[PDB]
Formats: C-alpha cells, structure tokens, sequence
C-alpha cells in the first residue's frame, strides 16, 4: 500500500468507488442557510474511470476574498472563480441579520482570509457538456425527469416552485475539479479603514494566519498588533482517509442541461418580471438642478415600482416570481416610515436595500408608497455618482451603473436619484445601488 | 470676558470622513457645550475623525472676566489623502475691537465647505454651521 | 532495492510505467489562473523507453527573476529558459490587481528569489520534433483530431474558441527535461531601490534564503536587516517516492505539431488583427517641439487606435480576435476619464497600460477617445525616450523601441508621444510602452 | 510702498479658453514684470483671453515709497457660454496691516480651480499661481 | 522680521528622484507653511527625496520682530548617481538692503532646472516654483 497514489486508487474498481462514494463526487452541493452542503441525491451517473493527475507537493496557501456572504465558501477552500460562481445562490440563501461583523460602508472594509497547511495526493476532473468532448458527464434519468416534471406544469408559478424544490434537493452547482488530500484550515475576517494601505493589511494578516496554521489558540495577534479570530477545520488523518481538500472548479446545476431547456431554466429561474411604463413629473421640487420623475397613472395591480429617477423616459416596474414562503428570502421588502425627524423610508427587512430616496413624505398606506418596495442584497451591486447642483442644500446624485466588459454583471441605468444632503437627522444610509439586469426577465407573456 | 464666544459646528454632510487637526486657541479658552466654567483641552478634539452625518461642536469664549476676547485656527483635513489639507479656519472675537473676524482658507477642490451664521458688526461671533462634503 | 537507480526503474516496464505515470510526463502544464498545473489528459504517446541521466549531488542552488507573473513558475523550479518560455501564457492568463506586491517603476525593482535544496536522482528527457532525431514523441490521435477539428470550423472566431478551449483542456507548454529526485524550496520576493547595489542585494537576500533552506520559520532577516517572507515547499520523503523537482527545459504544445499545421495555429492564437491607416495633424498644439498626428477619418467599426503618435506617414488600427468573456483577460480595455485636475484617461482594469497620452480632452463617450484602449500587460514591453524640446513647459518623449538582436521580442516603432510635464495633478503614470510585433496579425482577410 | 505687491499667474491646465474681464485695481497700480516702475493701464489685460496651455500674468503693486497698499478684482469668464462667471477674484495687500486677503467667490459647477503661493501671515500677498480647467 | 519671508516649491517633474542636502538657514529661521511662529528644523528636510510628481515646501521668514531678514543654501543632488550634486541654491531677503537675491550654480548636464515667481527690486523675496526633470 506504501507508494500508491490516486492512479493506484483509480485503477482498482472497489478503491475508485470507495473514493468516490466517501468524496460525494457525484452529488451537487446544496448552496443553502447552513452553506455549501453536499445533497444526497445523486446528480450524475457514476463513471467508469476518473481523470486525475498526481501531486504531493505540501505546502501553505493563502486566500482572500472581499463578498460579504462568502464565509462558508471560504470556509469550504473554494478558490476565487468557484467563489464568484457560487455567490448568487449563497447570497440568494442565506440569513439576512443586523448588527453583521461584516462592513462595506464607503470608509471602511471588511475581508475573509483562509489558509490551508496542505498535503495533496492529485486533483480529479470532470467533462462538462459545454467543454464538447466525448467523455462528458451524463445528468441521471432521474433528475432529468424531475426537471422535465417541473417544465410540465400547468402555470409559470407551479413550475418555478417545482424547480425550486428540485434544486433544493439535487444542489446548485457541481464541483468539476477537486483536488484530494489532506488539510489544515485557519480562517478569519478583518475590518480595517480603506485609507489604511491594503497591501500591507493582507501581507500582516496572511502572515498571522500562516503562522498560526504551522504552529497547528483560538486568538492571533499580528505585526501591527491586529487582534484575529481564527477557526480552525481538520481534514487530515492510507488512500481510505483521503479527503477533498479544494474546489478549483464549479458549474451551475442549470448549465449541464441541454440548451432548450436550459434557457427555459435559466428564464424561470429569474426573480423578478419586468415592465416599462410611462413617467410623469413630479410637482414642486423646482429648487433642486433636476427633475424627479415617478411612474405615470395608478401601478398595475401586484406589480412595484423602486423609486425616483431622473429618466424622463420610462419607469421599471418590478413583479415578485415566487410567492412568499417561510423560510425564503423574498425578492422584496417593504419599507416603513422613520422613527423621527425623517420623512425618509426604511428597509422592513435586515439587508435589503432601495435604489433612490424619496422626493417627499413617505406613506406606505397610501400609493405611490405603498407601492415602493427594496432589494435583495444579491439583485444589487454599487453604482456610481454624476453630481448635479451647485450648492450642497439642493446638489442631487444620479446613479449610473459601472461599465462592465462583462455582460453578466450588468446593471440597469434608472438614474435614481439621491439627494445629497437631506434635511433633518437621524436619515437612512444613502443608496448607492443599481439593479442587476439578470435578475429580471422581460416580454414573458406571465 | 464671557460675553465674547463662539460656537462651531462641524457637520460632514458627505459620505466620506474629516478629521481636525492643529486646533489651537491664541485666546481665551475652549470650554464643554453650555458651561462657560467647564474648560477643555484641544486635545479632546486634535485628531478627530468627523464620519459622514456626524456634527462636532467647538465652544470658545474669552476667559473670567479678563479684557481678553477669543481667537483660534484649526485645520480641516482629509484622512482618506495623506491628511491633505482641506481648509484652514482662523476665528476671531475680539474684546477691544467691535468688528470680529472669520476666515476660511485653503484650495482643495475636491471639496465643498459652506460656512454660515457669523456675525461681524458687534458684540460675540456667534454660531457658525458649517458643512463640508467631499465630491 | 538498495542502490537502484533511475536505469533500473526505466529497465523495469512497471516500475518505468509507475514513473510516467505519477510523475504525470506524459501531460502538458496548462499555465492558467491557478499556475502551472499538469492537465489531465494525456498529449503524448506513452514511449516505450525513456532517455535518463544518471545524478546524485545534493546541493543547495539558487535562482533569481525579474518577469512579473513568474512567481509561480519559481515555485515550480522552472530555470531561466522554461520560465522566459512560459512567462507569456501566465501573464495572460493571470489574475490582475492593483495593489500587488511587485514593484517595477523607474525607481524601485523587485525580484524573486528561489532556494532549492535537491536530493536528485537523475534526469529524463524527450524528443522534440524539431531535433530531427528518429526517436521523436508523437502527439496522441485524439490531440492531433482535436486540433483538425478546431481548424476546420467555418469562421475565424469559431476556430480561435475552438484552439482556445483544446488548449485550455490539453496544456499550452510541454516539459521535455525534466530532473526526478527530492527537493525543499523556499521563496520570496524582495523590492529594492534602484541605486541600491543590486549585486548585493542579490548575495543578502541568496545567503539569507539559503540558511533558511538548510535548517529546514515563515519571516527571516538577511544580513543588511532585510525582512523576507519564505513559502516553504516539501517534496522529498525508495524509488517509488521519487518527483520531479526541477524543469530544464519546455517547449510550445503548438510547436510540437507538424510545420503546415503549426503556422495556422500561431496565427490564429495572436489576439489583435492590425491595419495601418492614413494620419492627419492635430489642429492647435503649436507650441510642442514636435507635429502631433491621429487617425484620419473614422475609425471602421470594431476596431480601435491606441493613441496620439509623432509619425507623419500612418498609424496602426488593432482589432480583438476573441469575444469578451467571463475569466478571459480581454486583449483592450476601455479608459476613463480622470477624477479630477487632470484631462488624461485612466485603464479601467488594473494592469493594462495604453501607449501615448492623450493631447486634448479626452471624453470616452465621443469620438475618437470613445475609439481609444489599453493593452493587456502581456502585450508590451518597456521602450526607450528620445526627447523634444528645449523647455520642461513643452517638452516631448518619442517612444522607439529598444533594437533586439532576436526577432521574436522585436516592438513596433509607433513614435508614441508623452508630455513631459502633464498640467494639473493626479495624473496617470507616465507611459513607456511599446507594442509587440508577434502579437498582431496583418494581411489576414478576417 | 513697493513693498505691497503680488503678482497673479492665471495658468491654463485645460482645453477651453477662459477670459479676464471688469479688472480694476482701486488702490495701487498695475504694472509691467519684473519692474514695478512701468505702470500699465487694466486695458493691456481687460478682456484678454488665456489659451489653453499658457500663462498669463499680473503685477500689482502700492504706489512707490508710498503709505498704500494694494488692493483689486477681477472675474473670470467663460466665453463659450456667454461670458458667464467663472470666479470672482479679490486681493488686498495693505500697508497699513498684516492680515493680506485672498478670497476666490462665485459659482460654476463646470470649472475647476485651484490656486496656491498666497501669504495671508504678514509682508507682501506673494506670487499667486491658479490654475483653471473646465470639466 | 516677518516682513521678509520665502517659500521654495521644489516640483519634481521629471521621473527619477532628487535629493535636498545641506539645507541651512543662516538667518530667520524656517517654519511650517501658513504659520510663521511654528519654527521648524532643518532636520526635516535634509536627505529627504522628492518621489517624481511630488511638491515639497520650504518655508523661510524673519524671526519675531528682529531687524534681520532670511538668508540661507540647499543643493539638489542625485540619489542615483553616488549623490552627485545637481544644482546649489541660494537665497536672500534682507531687512536693510532693499534688493533682494536668488542664485541657482551648478553645472549638472542631465538635469533640467528652471525656477520663476522671484520678486527682485523690494520687499519680501516671495514664492519661487523650480521645476526639475532629469533627461
């Protein structure tokens, strides 16, 4: 037994299979409140062999991510691409709560750091349908089934709960590539001020962590005398005991569908329907250098609006996809009047946020307030501001979304407004938010 | 003389932080908010940091019934810049000469300071509100 | 088993086989995100003997770089040759970022530095064919059709996606020399002023590393008070245990392939289509030393011009081969406009550099600056000033490349033209940048 | 008395012309560079416009061995759109004080300015240079 | 006296570094920029680099009240070059002598040095701007 290696392991039929039964590597993992989970469900069909390649150099590694609700993933040693892929359905799943240790405000940062003390043995790999070669792997019957169930539901609502339930059982994404092995793991997080130079945060606190993952304290101090806590996770103890150590790879669930019903998929799986409707000006408010447009007539019954913007064009007009359901993070949220000397709306829920401040008295029993609703945190990423006025009692901010070279990171251009100095105290955070323009689907005849 | 004072309010109405810095009173004395007898120390404000909708207030007045008035400066910086100089302010309320004096100086652009509430004719300075931002 | 050696392991077919196997030498590297990490697909037929050298001198080496993304290479132990090789595809594939570590302005330098301790056993080594000899590696049917299949789609975007993704599966570099035996390394960096004696700090920071290696702490201090963080790596534990500890020599996966077949595929992996086009004199700037000139007319659809230039007779046009796409690093990236007290544009992503600044204002939403890009940092390499002017108010740089005896670093003489003295402040890093001749192609009918 | 001087560099760092416009000196005298003995009329810089990439400057300086200071405006204005305000410069240098003024009033969004050099402790304003820039 | 003073803005515009050294204030004395009274050491400047693109101030002025004016000498050197010195600086404001003085000797080849804003004829010696670059 002295000498084997992964080839060794694969080459026996009971040693491939005892691996791959003990590493759950046909199962997706379920991405959900408790995080990246392994279902038990079999997603794929067991192969006849695997693709390894073998490796046993030992050393410490370092990571670093900036997402908010990305602990778990860190946790789990997803590298930064499976982290970016997984994000969504974490974020989309998780327990939103105030009074969070994690801080993204405009003056400070908040980041997670992991290090891995590693003895790898090789990494194994897997075909996706997209790759196009000849080995991919095959989706079971009985996952296809449950899918083709879902899609045969009479009416869109039944359907998106069908597949939202089918999800939660087979998992979200698959692990392509994984390495095997054994690991030492310290992870932490760090808030520091953004004018503090990051470059020498991240060396003092990767070299922290790393000297506390050699030495194996619940506690580090660092260089600059920065006070961490670390968690530590154990996966070391023979091929029997040999372990996933790192995830180099992830692909949607969704994405190993063939391509007519992947898009019908990746349609019904979008939060939101989206609508375009008329604007009308806002009376009053001539002080300020711009005009404030709201939506135009009485909103469509079940549908909301997100707030004020500076388009003299057109309004969007966003419709909730699944009903609310315990235990599910609804799409929106509603907001309530402040507590004083403020006529500024709140988020009813911890985390949400809305994209523009409201040019009046918000009264959420009377329309159009009643009709304003917030965002999920994963439906939103930061935007940036085009000042307008000359003085700071009236200067108003237009948000426009950050150009990506990306088209999946892009966001729409509403021009919500911000008012730069609101009067009073005691005012909300000011939003700096543009929504995603792949969180919602248009055209559908829903 | 107490009857010379002033009060200045601080208030960062942008979104990103300013700190005070070389806060020093040639004259008379700081004091805590509505006590005249309460002195303080500069130093219970050098090196403030100001976050976004915070207000910092700074009370001076001329000391116990001396023939002095009350004179300052202080510097309004940017800690997100190296401690760029933002602004420097100079207050003056004399005890002799009727006319006072408040100057705001300095050339930093990315910044907007919008002071009001003096007075300059006679008797104490007053309160001076002022706002700062950063673009 | 006692004093066997590498030409008893290489006698015995098993033992030779267990060799190949997890040693992984019949697999290309595949130079991605992660580093040079061995694919998982066979790209050779497995040869029915090896060529090996036999060698046991332990001793501690050395070795020093200063490319920038070579740092995983010096982990790998890749000597000068294999890393100035490789160094192409890692940067192009790399994870760019501000705020890293490396410095390599005017005025500072930095270098990485490497200390392996080896036990070796021997060297093997293979066949290219360009060597001529009769024993030469012959790439596997199944690399060979995928290659033909690639090449035999109907447009040029297709068949680049397709050479893309055989190459991202497959390997882009194959290890012909290749040392076997144990080894412990230990690496850093170090960042040094330019006047500092470079023949000194090099000897500090090698007899600090090579003291750390041979009692064998994460941070060391050298003789001159030097403080370095060391990544310690293990590979060393019978000849069932032996690795590769050191790469002599790589060769291109496409020059492996037969003459006809491998200039298609060299043309067809070069990111930017070129074109020259006629100039036109900048109205105004009469004060400068020297005419400015710019693209004459509009600039054809999808394709960009790369800034002003003192050339009278043309200017070069460059157009993307591949689509924008998630994970990709994109061959341009779009500029911004200054955030104030400046007119220069600014790269949108980390570390991408544009050649000449802008003389004029520059707006990105409006001809020609809407037409203006950076490159990739894999796309350039630093030039040399010839300087105009007899005031520092107008004076002028004219880039020309530095002359090279080897075609294959040979730069395009584009006269780039940099003010000397930028009005205002918060202005771009002055740039020093010429544009590489293998990385364009001409003539092509695309 | 020459003694009270100050010379103003307006410098160009844009691309859009910028006009000088209503300078007046009401105590003092304009006068040539580097000799504050050839006094010359407003009208050599009244509406005068600072191409982009140049500096245009001007001495100001208290009638000679005099007991006078100093002191004059002038608006910038942008002439692309209608000779509208740019900023309204005032400058005192008295003789018979240490408190120099230099204040920069006026509003527009679409200019940027910056200026340093002044000296507002004692002695002489100094060489002020303010660099413009419309964005 | 304060009525004789100086600020040296040395404004690195090339893109290697340049060095201060030997910076002696023979008479006066130097001081933080905007306050005349903080007096500071020639120890805060000497061997200090200036990094491409960064301004560094040099504040001289007459000490309280006294009858001397400001004198004082610097040298530009070359980091990169063993030290090697690029330019001598010497300047002169007196309290007697109306004329004031700024000499700049040397004969470094492959540096550029261009100072403007010196005033001459009387009063105090101003604000001086030397730009540097080496080729």
């Amino acid at each position: 037994q002295a000498g084997d290696t992964l080839n060794d392991v694969i080459q026996d039929p009971t040693r491939r299979n005892k691996l791959i039964n003990d590493n759950n590597l046909l199962k997706g993992i379920i991405m959900g409140r408790d995080g990246p989970v392994p279902s038990s469900r079999e997603l794929i069909v067991r192969p006849d062999t695997l693709r390894a390649i073998i490796n046993n150099r030992a050393t410490i590694e370092t990571t670093t991510m900036e997402a908010e609700f990305t602990e778990t993933l860190m946790e789990s040693n997803y590298n930064s691409a499976s982290v970016k892929v997984s994000a969504p359905f974490i974020t989309a799943n998780s327990e939103y709560s105030e009074s969070s240790s994690f801080k993204n405000t405009e003056t400070e940062k908040s980041m997670y750091t992991s290090s891995r003390y590693l003895f790898p043995q090789g990494r194994i790999d897997f075909t996706t349908p997209d790759s196009g070669f000849d080995d991919v792997i095959k989706l079971s019957p009985q996952f296809t089934s449950g899918v083709q169930a879902a899609l045969a539901k009479a009416t869109g609502t039944e359907k998106r709960e069908a597949l939202q339930n089918l999800f939660q059982e087979y998992g979200h994404v698959f692990r392509t590539k994984v390495h095997i092995g054994g690991v030492l793991s310290a992870h932490t997080m760090e808030t520091f001020s953004r004018s503090e130079n990051e470059t020498e945060v991240k060396q003092d606190v990767k070299a922290g962590l790393e000297g506390a993952v050699k030495g194996w304290q619940g506690t580090i101090t660092t260089s600059q005398n920065r006070k961490l806590n670390v968690k530590y996770i154990v996966n070391v103890v023979q091929s029997e005991h040999w372990r996933v150590i790192e995830v180099t790879e992830v692909t949607a669930v969704a994405d190993l569908l063939p391509q007519p019903i992947r898009g019908q998929v990746k349609d019904l799986l979008k939060p939101l329907l989206g609508k375009w409707v008329d604007v009308e000006k806002v009376p009053g408010l001539e002080s300020l250098p711009v005009s404030v447009y709201r939506p135009k007539g009485a909103i469509p019954a079940g549908w909301f609006w997100l707030g004020d913007t500076a388009d003299a064009s057109k309004a969007l007009l966003v419709k909730p996809t699944l009903p609310a359901r315990s235990g599910r993070n609804p799409a929106l949220t509603s907001l309530h009047q402040g507590s004083g000397m403020t006529e500024q709306p709140f988020v009813d829920l911890p985390q949400y946020q809305y994209l523009s401040t409201y040019f009046g008295s918000f009264a959420h029993d009377t329309p159009p307030g009643s009709t304003l609703r917030g965002l999920r945190p994963d439906h939103v990423l930061p935007g940036r501001y085009e000042m307008h006025g000359d003085t700071i009692s009236t200067a108003v901010y237009v948000t426009r979304p950050v150009d990506v070279p990306f088209p999946e990171d892009e966001c729409f251009d509403l021009k919500s407004l911000v008012r730069v100095k609101l009067p009073g105290s005691g005012n909300p955070p000011k939003p700096r938010s543009a929504l995603k323009k792949s969180m919602v689907l248009f055209d559908s005849g829903e | 003389a107490y009857a010379q004072w002033v009060i200045i309010i601080i208030h960062n109405v942008g979104s990103q932080d300013v700190k005070i810095k070389n806060l020093k009173a040639s004259w008379g004395k700081l004091h805590a908010d509505g006590d005249k007898d309460a002195e303080v120390s500069a130093s219970n404000y050098e090196g403030k940091i100001v976050k976004p909708d915070e207000k910092l207030q700074i009370n001076a007045s001329g000391r116990s019934d001396a023939a002095e008035g009350t004179t300052g400066t202080f510097d309004l910086v940017d800690p997100a810049d190296g401690d760029k100089q933002v602004r420097h302010f100079y207050w003056d309320s004399p005890w002799g000469s009727k006319t006072n004096t408040w100057t705001v100086s300095g050339s930093n652009t990315k910044w907007m300071i919008e002071y009001s509430g003096q007075n300059l004719d006679s008797g104490a300075l007053g309160t001076i509100t002022v706002d700062t931002l950063k673009k």
